């Protein structure tokens, strides 16, 4: 119940392009990692001993 | 002799005929009565991590 974080997309992890019934990455690519927490993307996102 | 009665961001015209923004309720279209939001926070739980 807890929330660990909420994250706004930075450079990294914005999609440019977005069509109606289109995908980022696109049908066929890989996802995207959502993997840091700070506004340039340089910090990494943390979890306890407990989580 | 004002054109902003109530002191809000829009002219009794705007508020009186509704012309301004269509989320406004419409108690606030009349020229007595702010649109004006009353924004506040609540706490739902307090995570510690122990450093």
């Amino acid at each position: 119940g807890d929330t660990l974080s909420t994250i706004k997309a930075q450079e990294n992890q914005i999609g440019n392009n977005l069509s109606p019934g289109d995908t980022y990455p696109k049908k066929g690519l890989s996802p995207l990692a959502l993997n840091t927490m700070d506004q340039f993307s340089s910090r990494l996102i943390p979890i306890n001993y407990d989580q | 002799l004002e054109s902003n009665t109530a002191g809000d961001p829009y002219t009794d015209y705007e508020k009186a005929s509704g012309s301004f923004d269509k989320a406004i309720k419409t108690e606030a279209r009349d020229p007595l009565v702010a649109a004006y939001p009353i924004v506040g926070v609540g706490m739902e739980k307090l995570i510690i991590s122990t450093n």
